[PDB]
This record gives C-alpha cells, structure tokens and sequence, in this order.
C-alpha cells in the first residue's frame, strides 16, 4: 500500500501519503492507462495547485501506455487553461496520448530521461452498425487525427505534413531522437 | 483563541474580571469596541476553479459562523460599512493636503496642486482591498521626494510658490518653484 | 486513491480529500456513465451546496460519454428549480445526457473547452415481450423523445424541427460549432 | 467515493460525508432497486429523526427502479407510524413500488419534479415446483396484489375498479398527469 | 453506505453509526439470510444489553427471508437464557427461520406491522451419499423439524398436531391472522 | 458492519467494536469453517488473555460447522498449554472440530445450549497421484484417526473401542444425549 | 475481522491490533502459503525487532502449509543474518519451506506442540519449452535440492544420504518423530 | 494485513506501519512482478529521501521475479540521477529488470544473501498483425535487447558480447557467482 510520511512543519509533524506529499511539492503523477476517472484526478490537482501559486510550475511525470482520447484532451486543455507551465518528464513509457501531453507542457520546460521510450500512432477506434452510422462516426475519428496532428505540430514545430506521414504506423522516439524531433526540448542531467 | 473570547463574556456580564493579582476594576463607566477584519480576507481569496466566481459577501455572514451566537446575542448593535464615496476619496486627498500645507506654513512655503490631478492621485492610492490604508503614505511620496532635494538651497526656503501639475503622456507630477 | 489537501484554515491545518475542497468552492465533478448512484451524490452536493449559500453559483464539469435518461434527467430537474445557476463546463467530451446536462445551465453562464468534441443522439432502448408491453413502451419513449427535444429548444433556441432532424442520427458539434448551434459560449481563457 | 463536507459548530469543525451532513437536515435518499438491507437503513434514518424533532417534516427522494414489494412495506409501514409528515419527492424513475412509497407520503407535501417518470404495474413474481405448492404461492401474490391496490386507492383516492384497470398492465405516467390521478399533490414551483 | 449520526453528550459530541446509535436504545435488527456469522453479531448484541440493563427490554427488528437452522438456535437460546424479555417485531416479512425467532419473542412483546406477512414451512435440507449415511441424515433432520414444531407449539400455545399439520406444506400468514393463530399479541399501532 | 459500543472506563470513555468488547470480557468468538488464518486469531487472542490475568477463565462460544483438522490443533495445543481453563460453549451447531474443542474444555466449564447440536465424524481426505504416496498419505490419515480418538477418549472418559465405533460415521447428538457422552458436562439453561 | 486491543502504559493507553501487540512482545506469525509479498512483512518484523532489541530472542509460530521456496530463503538468510535467535514453533502442519524455516532456529530454542506435524520433500516446479531451456531450468532445480539437504544437514545434523533418500518422498514425522530427527530440540507440553 | 509499530521520539511517540517506519530508515521494498504503479511507488519513495538527507546512502531491497521491462526503467533512471548511491540488495529471487536494478546499484554497495539466486535473460514480448508493423515492433525489442547489454556490461564490466551470448538463454547465477559475475560486490554476510 501507499506509504505514509512525515513532513517537519512548523506548527508539528504531520502524516501524508507519499503522493500527496510531493503534490504539495506541485508533482503530480500520470500512472496507467488513460481513463476519464484518472485524469478527472489529474484535471483537479492542477486547479487545486493553481490557486496555492500561480507564479509557481507545476512539474508532471507521463509513465503511461495510452488510453482514451477524450479524457486526455480535459488535460491538454487545462495544461494551457492554467497560466502555470506544466513541465512534462516521461518517465520509463509515453503513448501516442502520453506523448501528446509530453509535449503540451511548455516549452522550455518538457524532459525525457535517457532510457525512456516515447510511441506516436494515429487514433483508433471501431463503430458497427449501418452504413450510415458507420460514416459520421467514421468522420469525427478522421477529424480527431486532423485535430491531434494539428496540435502536435505546434508543440512539437514539425510540419502538419511530415507528423502525418510518420505518425500513419507506430512510431518509436527514443529520448535523444525525441529532441531532434522536437518532441522534447531537452534529456533531464541536471536539474 | 477561544479563551480570550470566554474572558470577554466575563465583562460583558459580570463587569468584573479577576486575575492572578487580585486586584478588582471596575467596568461600569468602560466602553469596548472591536474590529472584524474576516470579511476582507475572502474578498481577495483566489477560487480553486476554472473561472474565478465572484463572492460579494455581506458583513452579517462572517460573524454568523467565525462568531458563535451566544456573543451575538448579548451584543448591542454592530455596524456595517461598504466604501465611503469615489468623491471623499478626492477629498481626502485635500484634506490631508490640509495638513500637508499646515506644514508648508510653517516653513513659509506655498504650492498649489491640479484639480485632476488629486482625483488621479486620489484613485491610484485607494483601493477596494486595502482601503485607505496605502492612501497616506503616496500623499507624501508624491512631492516629499522631489521637494527634499531642492529645499535644503533654492527657493523653497524663501516663499516657495510651488507649481504641481500633472503630465497627460506621462501621467507624473511636474514641480516648479518660483519663489 | 484520492490525494490528501491541507487548507489554511483560520483555526488551524484541515486535511480532507481533493474532490471535497473544490466542492467547498462549489465545484462539482460529473465523470462517466451516469447511473441512480452517481445522480444523487451530484444532486446531494447541489442541495447542499444551496443551503449553505444560495446566492453564489455553482460550477459543473462533464466529461460523460453518457448514461441513463432517468439518472441524468435526476440533475436536470435539480438545477431548474434551485436560486444558484449552474454553471457547466464539458470536459473532454459530451453525450446524449452530457450535453443535455450542459445545455440545462443558466444562459451565459455554460461554457465548452476548444478540444472537447460533443455528441448529441436520440435515446436508444427496447422492450422483448409480449406485443402489448412493446406497444405501451415504445409510445412510452416516444413521448419522451420529443420532452428531451423540446426542453432543448428552450435552452438552445433553435427550432423543434432542426433538433429532432439534426437529433434522429448522432451529430458530432465541437467547440465552435457548438457556439453556431446556440448550445453554448467558449471558455475566456483571459 | 464519497465526499466530505465541513461543519461549522461553535465548539469546533466537524466532518461529516454528503449523505449523512444532509440527514442533519431531515433529508434521506432513496435510489437503486428496493432491498431489505437498504429499506432498514431508510428506517434506521426515519426513527432517529423522529426522535431528533417529531414535529418537523421529513424529505424522501425516490430515484429507484423498483425492487422487493415486502421491503417496501417496512418502509411504508414506518411512515405512516411515525408521527413526522414525510415529504416525496420524486426526482427520477419511479417503478410500482417506487410509486407506492409517493403515495404514502402525507397528503399536502408530496411532490414530483416536472420531468420525472412514474410508472405503475402490477407485482411481478414466480414460482415453480409441485402444483399443491403453486396455489399457495399463486394465492398469496393474488392477495398482495389486493393490498398494494386497495392502499393505492386509499392515498390516491380513486376507485378500487380504477386502480385495478392502470395497474393490471404496465402504465407510465408522467408528472403532470400525476396531479390529476392523485399520486402526487402537485409540482414543486422553485 | 451507513450514514453516520451525532449525539449530545456533557463533554462532547459523540459520533456514531446509524446501526449502533440504535443499540444504545436496545434496538437490534435482523436482516438477510440468517448465518452463523450474522447471528454471532446478534447474539454478541444481546449479551452487551444485558449487562447494561437486565432489566430493560430488547427489540429485535425482524425483516429476514429465512436462514440456516443451526445459527437460529443460537439467537433463539441467547433470547431464552437473558433476563431481558426480546421484543419481536416483523418488518416486511418472516420466513420460517424469522417467524421462528419472532414468536420466540417474551409473551406481550411479540408484534407485526398490519402490512407484513409471515411465511412458514418445515426446514428445507438434502443430502447426497450412500444410503447407509442417507438414514443418519434423514432422521436428523426429521429430529430438528420435531424440536422445532415442539418450540412452536409453546410458544404459540397452538397443538403439535395442528402445527404438524399446517407446517406440513408452505403457508403464508398475514398480519391479523397471525394474532389469531398464536405468533404474535397484536399489530403495533400505539403504545 | 461491526457495531461499536462504549465502555467509560474510570480513566476516560472509550469505543470498541461489539467483538473487541468482548474479548476484554475474555469472551472469544469461533465461527466459521475452520481456516488458519481464523486459528491465528484465535491463539492470538488466547494468549493475550493468559498474560493479562492467568488467575481468570477464557470462555469460548463455538458455532463453526468444522473445517481444517491442523488449523484446530493449534487452538487445541494452546488450550491444554495456558493456565487457564478455557470454558466452551456451544452456540448452534458443533462439527468434528467444534466438537474436538467443545470437548477440550477444562472439566466442570464444559457447556451446551438445549437446542444445540453437535455431529462427530471421521476425519476425510483425499490424494490423487503415485500408489507410493498414496500409502503414506494413508498412514497419516489414520495416525490422525487414532489421534483424534485418542484425545476424545480421555476428555469423554469413555473407551477408545467406544469412541472410534461411534465415530466411524456421521453421528448426531442433541443437547442432553451430549452430556452423556461425555462431550459436555451440563447445560446453560440455569445456573 | 481482527481484534483491537489496549495496552496500558503510564503515558497513556495505545490501542493495537491484536497482531500488532504481539509483535511488541517479539511474536511473529507465519501463517498461509508462503510467499514474496508475506515474507517481507515477516522479514521486516525481524529487521524492525532487532533494532528495539538486538540481544532478545524472536519467535516465530510456523502454521503454513508450504509454498515458494525462493521466497523462504528470504526469511531464512535474515534467521541467520540478524544477531537475534530466532526461535521457531510449530503450530499446525509443517511443509516444505515451512519446516526447513522450522528447524533453521537457534539450537535448544526450535519447538514443537505435541500434536503438529511436519512434511518434508523436495522441491517441485515445471517449465514447458524449448529442450535447451528445459536443461537450464531442470539443472536449477537440482542444485536448490542439494542446497536444501546440505543446508537441512546443518541444522538436523544427519547425514546428506539421510536426508536425500528420506526427501525424495514425502515423509510426514509427529513431534516426537521429528525430535528424534532432529527438526526440533523438545516440545512445549511441560517445558 | 500490514502492523503498526511504534516510534519513539523526543516529541512523542507516532504510530506507522512496518513499511512506512523501514522507508523512513532508507529502506525501499521491491517485492512482486515490476508494473508501472508499484514502480511509481518506488520512484516517489527515491525522491522524498534524496531530498530529506540527500548525502545518506538509499537501500533497495529487491525479491522480484521480473516483469514489465519500461517500468523498471524509470526506477533504474531515477537511481543514477539522485544524488545518492542507491544500494541494492538481493533478498530471495532477482530476474530480468530484477537484476538489472540490482546491478544498476551503486559501485561497492551491492549485495546478495548467501542463499539468494538471480536470473538473467532477454526481453519477452510479442505483436500480431501486418507484416510492417512487426518489422517495427521486432526491431523495438531489438534496440532495448542491446541497450539493455550495454547498461549491464557499463556496471558489471564485462564485455558486450559475454553478456549477449549469455542473456540469449536464461542462465540461473547462485550468490557466489554473482560476484565472479559483476552483479554485485559480494556477499551481505554482515556488515
């Protein structure tokens, strides 16, 4: 289970949660699959950091394999809602929605450890029914691929031509050919 | 903290208050005034959500919670205020150029300051937050500065008929002495 | 798990859970299917929320990819008889009831991020059995149907006839199209 | 889960969940299908609120899709027995038994939102086994089924024929046309 | 979910659930399949009464649908062998097992809700073995169906051929039949 | 749910759970079919007891429907090896185990309710595999066998000729043919 | 559910789980089939024992039926890493991994009930696959068998052939039995 | 079911749990199969104590059986860049992204028990589709196979292509050989 710690403030000890603790640190932890439930938690940690100080910025850590788009997109959103720069460090996995929210933060401020492994595939997704049926839905997943490497290219700076040849089929960016892709600006050595 | 609040109940009642000393006072003739400083706190508090939500709160409804009833119930009357007016506001910029100019009588000093802009000065220093609180310490830095340098040697010491007139592009005070 | 957040209360540190302290600031979270379990924790937090001050508003985020008619109509009814408007934001995406529940908020008030997507369909279910249960269920729906239609021509503004025809397929409106359809204003990012 | 509300007390901050922070004001929810565990925690809530103020009136939402007839009548029972005036308000779903609980609550402040579904069917149960076993079942369903009709009758007010003909098969009835059968007194105005 | 209730006390508020605030006024309630877990709540509810009060009289709500026999035995016995006399009022409905516990309850303190109803039958159990183990098994339930229309009948005052009789097959008993054949005083009305 | 309940001790009012309360008393609750784990506890809180006043008496109110022959000699070992006498009850129903703890009481605090029941049976196992493991598996069932018999014989009083006859099949005993046996000593029904 | 309990101290009263205030008392319970996430709170009750008190002896009531023999090892090294003498008691049944942690206590500290038992075999495990990776995996096992004789030899003191022939069967040995081999020093009838 | 145990300060007496008092000590437990929460767990764990004392050497304990191979890397990057030396020690088992956090440990501050045993083999995964998007996959596994070598070769120090032919296949290294190895240092037999 979590493990409790103990913060040394002024008025006495205190316990909190491990990850509670470092959310008071503006650290918030992106761990699994997206999911509306998960990153509901996630949209709320940032406005809760916010208020405390905005002048401050928050720090996000994307360990993930990818998950469901819409939930994703409260984040994208709120990332650059909120005046903080969202700094995004892909820890150990980053997806094609992970790695969207990797390069949401602000620039300046995205890291990608040495040995981590960041994917990039246009969306998927089925709809059964009739032909009719099939058509418009059909067309919302297309316009989210449109919209999503519209997005990814003003993060990442490459051009809406070049993400959607290479984003078509599974695409494998290591940390150091993340920066020559623009997909991060920098590994995190030091500080 | 809630004891300090217990010994007021004391007064409020018994009109007596004992002590480790032993000494007895009397309260008959004493009068007590407080302040409540609650409500100023939560105008400017930041809201945790997308959009800040604006909270025009009401003096009662502080003291309904912070404050347990029993103090409300044998207190007297409480008072409620919301700003004086945006004209006392210029006003009390003259009032304490009033005393600003007393103070140049004594060193035999004249100076004369634009209608507009005692109304500027008046609104930059006030504000809803903090009152008038910051309101007397611009009134002075606005011509204290300036007039420091030159009324050591100049024509200050002598009659002063000083000049203060706002620039429109810059929107800062302009001093001439003319003796 | 739910972190843990200390407020500066004026007596002292208070720890309480996160979805509480931005419900204290009148924040209500609606994520997932709705269901009759979930309707009435939003609806508890409405009504409490009005009893503590009725006079400031409430605020809504949904990020719903649907649910029952009865459980989200539950909020529907709510936030129409209650002083305090309020507010609905869609976060990440809209439904059937989604949206409903996000068109329902005072006018001006209701908001939409830029990426959300919005989906608005006719509700789907049916009855097996024999054909006199299937005839009183189905005119039973079919009443309904045109309810939803029409209590979101009041909020919308447009005609009957655009809902129901734009509403007899799944219509997929995003944040600008949605302030063209009249369902609701764009978030003031400044 | 769950969340937590702060309460203001002169002595100190207390913290208290959403449901139970309401039950300080006399309001208990009801919703999910009838079970006999959760009819005895309803009636848990009713006893120590008549015991708290047997004079002001208690509030029952109903969002329920229906459930065991015999423990809906634990609750039914304790209603009518307790001597605090029971306020329903239907805010969603309400199936036969659902129904039967607005009826039983006390004449002038039973309530319906204007959007809420009630419908009303017979008792529906089964058995199978040996045939001497089957009439007694048989027979007792028969005669459950003359006691929720004949109480129907005696809140709603309509004849015992009536009640027997919208009952016999399912009906769905909405709030409006509620007022006019008598189930529900009349629609809250805000 | 049980919803927490608060009680006034001379130090300070006390804090209680739902289900033991009414145990302070000597309230008990029976819910659900009778268990040998269950009924060791119940028993341990009773013995805690009786040491407060002997005197002062328990109430044990009755709205189960019917249970072991083994786990009755135990409730039964512990009402019996206590002081305090056990007041039992049916809620809903009383199967076997219930309308068993229930007209154990002290004469003058046995009730029913002029809606509930009250259904008994001969105890329900089978065995498959080989037919030497089949004898043991059948007598023995044989014996538990003789101890408990004996119980019956003195408690209800009724003749074991009459509950024999009626205990033979399935039979629902309403609320005012059940004063006239012997299960309980009279509905609870006032008081 | 676990009912809470207050105490108010000299030293301040304190609440604890309707079984914690009890097991101050020294009551200990043995329900269920025997497992380890539930053993574990059950040793656990005997040997809390011993420690706290070794002078008193344990009691025991067993209601399980037998379990795991290992697990309750465990309990059985910690009965014979602590100072006090471990009095047993039994609360509805008393299987080979429950019997073999019931009866393990000391002499004297042996006890059973008039409507309780107890059932002793031999112990069953099964082994699947190799012929060779099958015969020392077989072996140890019997050594067990004999164990049980062995045990029994001298808490009953009665012959080991007698014990393992009776017991080589299912056999039911009421209440007051238990005493007979040897199994309890007297009833509850008053003292 | 598990029992709260009080312990008394001049400072104030502490509550504690019932198997927490056993550990205060240097009793830990090894209880189930063994495995990687139990032994660690087993490991780290040992490690946390021995900084409270380097010098006192641990016991440990061995009631498992067996499991990981990987995760045992764990237990084991600490045994013999931790200055403590780290008794052992037999409760129950005794099995592979079980009694190999049984008689790896401190020499006259190891114990026995008069009614556990213990099992003793080899190691059993299964891999499907490739013939080459079958040898690798087979070998191992081979290995970690000669480890468990020559480690058993230690403690018991018999002969390697002793304990290989007797191991490669299931061999089930009572107290006595199992004191004459030498798995434990005396039993705890008298003391 | 995790005990508390009490901590004595100056300030008072605070009551954590086993895991939480060891963390507070600098004793980090990796116990089951690697996954991207329970390594988050890990992950939060480093930081808090880099940050609390970040000269004081951090002890990993580690019985892993392996599992997910971009999980472990975010503890193995979060290892190298905290200032302190994360030792590592092996208690129980080690397997792939197991062992390779146990070597990851800083040099002269890695350890295995006498008993332990480690494995070591190459990364296990697979895809199902078209042909172009297995090429891409196969070619992932590829990258990570010889990044991982070259990771293991840098702490072990021993040539790549040892480490190549030996990963191929599983090999199974008992303590000792570790040490002849490269893994670790030597052996915790005391400190």
């Amino acid at each position: 289970l979590v493990p409790m710690v103990i913060e040394q403030t002024s008025r006495g000890e205190r316990s909190f949660d491990i990850y509670s603790r470092l959310l008071k640190e503006r650290v918030i932890f992106l761990t699994g699959q997206v999911e509306d439930h998960m990153a509901n938690l996630i949209v709320a940690q940032m406005l809760f950091l916010e208020a405390e100080n905005p002048e401050k910025d928050i720090y996000l850590y994307i360990n993930s394999p990818g998950g469901v788009i819409t939930a994703g997109m409260s984040i994208y959103d709120t990332m650059q809602f909120i005046k903080p720069d969202v700094s995004t460090i892909c820890m150990g996995q980053a997806a094609s929605m992970g790695a969207f929210l990797l390069t949401a933060g602000a620039k300046g401020k995205r890291f990608c450890l040495p040995n981590s492994r960041v994917m990039i595939h246009q969306p998927l997704g089925g709809y059964q029914g009739q032909a009719t049926d099939i058509e418009i839905h059909a067309r919302e997943i297309l316009k989210v691929k449109g919209r999503m490497n519209e997005l990814m290219a003003l993060h990442t700076g490459q051009s809406l031509e070049q993400i959607e040849r290479d984003t078509e089929r599974d695409r494998f960016l290591s940390a150091p050919e993340a920066v020559e892709y623009g997909l991060v600006d920098s590994i995190l050595t030091h500080r | 903290h809630p004891d300090v609040f217990n010994i007021l109940l004391q007064v409020m009642d018994n009109g007596t208050l004992t002590d480790n000393n032993g000494r007895k006072a009397d309260f008959r003739n004493v009068v007590l005034v407080m302040t409540t400083n609650a409500g100023v706190r939560e105008t400017e508090r930041k809201s945790i959500g997308l959009i800040h939500q604006d909270n025009s709160t009401d003096a009662m409804e502080e003291i309904k919670k912070i404050f347990t009833p029993e103090f409300r119930n044998r207190l007297d009357n409480i008072i409620w205020f919301d700003h004086l007016s945006t004209d006392v506001i210029h006003q009390v910029v003259d009032k304490f150029i009033v005393e600003l100019q007393v103070q140049l009588d004594q060193k035999g000093v004249s100076l004369e300051v634009s209608q507009e802009a005692r109304n500027w000065l008046a609104e930059k220093g006030y504000d809803r937050a903090m009152g008038a609180r910051p309101m007397a310490r611009v009134i002075q830095d606005n011509l204290k500065k300036p007039l420091a340098n030159e009324l050591l040697f100049g024509s200050l010491v002598d009659g002063g008929q000083v000049t203060v007139a706002l620039d429109k592009e810059k929107n800062e005070l302009t001093y001439g002495f003319q003796s």
